[PDB]
């Protein structure tokens, strides 16, 4: 149930 | 009228600025916009930026065949 | 994080070709775009153009 790390953009 | 792509999230987001756009898990979201790693998208009146991976795109069945 | 403006229908509309947005009274349409007359809106996830005299803001 961890969020994924976002978009390193 | 055309009918924009929607998701659908998978994960609640908080903004980290005010050109993002928080959600919470369920929220169908329409995308105004695609970049790399970020769409744009309008959910209840409120317009913002969002992480591609956060969510999952609609099938729909004008647009793509398989 | 930006509002968007969001109005409500006054009266049915059917749209007249593929470019507007057809609707009912009570429908709450979001506003992306104003040209004159002519407002481009969006409701679940349609898009297209409404006559801004047939609908009324919300607050």
């Amino acid at each position: 149930k961890v969020a994924p790390p976002i978009p390193h953009r | 009228m055309s009918k924009l792509p929607q998701v659908k999230a998978l994960y609640p987001y908080t903004a980290a600025n005010d050109e993002e756009l928080s959600f919470k898990v369920g929220d169908i979201i329409t995308i105004l916009e695609k970049d790399e790693g970020w769409w744009k998208g309008e959910l209840n009146g409120q317009e913002g930026w969002i992480p591609n991976n956060y969510v999952k795109e609609i099938l729909e069945h004008h647009h793509h065949h398989h």
